[PDB]
C-alpha cells in the first residue's frame, strides 16, 4: 500500500486496499464489492492500448 | 459478515480475529472491540461479496 514509505512493510490483500483508496475521494465501498468483475475487465482493457 | 441473510459493512476500521472470535479496531492501533448495530451499516443480501463469513451481531438495546 502506502506504509512502505512511511516505516515498515505491512501486507494488506488488495481488493481491501483498492476500497481504501476509494474511500478517499466520496464513494463509499459497497460500489467497488459489488462490481469487482467490472471494474477489473475496465482496467485490464485499458492498459493495452 | 452476514448475520440474519444480510450483509454489514464497517463504519470505520477493518475486522480482525484471534483464532475463534471477531471483533473491530481502528487501521493504525490496535484496540479490539465488540461487534455491535451501533458502528455497522447494512446494505444488500448475502451473494454478492467475495469472502463473507458468519457470526453474530450484537443488538444493543431491544433485547434488553
Amino acid at each position: 500500500g502506502w506504509t512502505f514509505g512511511a516505516g515498515a512493510a505491512l501486507q494488506i490483500p488488495f481488493a481491501m486496499q483498492m476500497a481504501y483508496r476509494f474511500n478517499g475521494i466520496g464513494v463509499t465501498q459497497n460500489v467497488l464489492y459489488e462490481n469487482q468483475k467490472l471494474i477489473a475487465n475496465q482496467f485490464n482493457s485499458a492498459i493495452g492500448k | 459478515i452476514c448475520h440474519d441473510g444480510k450483509a454489514h459493512f464497517p463504519r470505520e476500521g477493518v475486522f480482525v480475529s484471534n483464532g475463534t472470535h471477531w471483533f473491530v479496531t481502528q487501521r493504525n492501533f490496535y484496540e479490539p472491540q465488540i461487534i455491535t448495530t451501533d458502528n455497522t451499516f447494512v446494505s444488500g443480501n448475502c451473494d454478492v461479496v467475495i469472502g463473507i463469513v458468519n457470526n453474530t451481531v450484537y443488538d444493543p438495546l431491544q433485547p434488553e
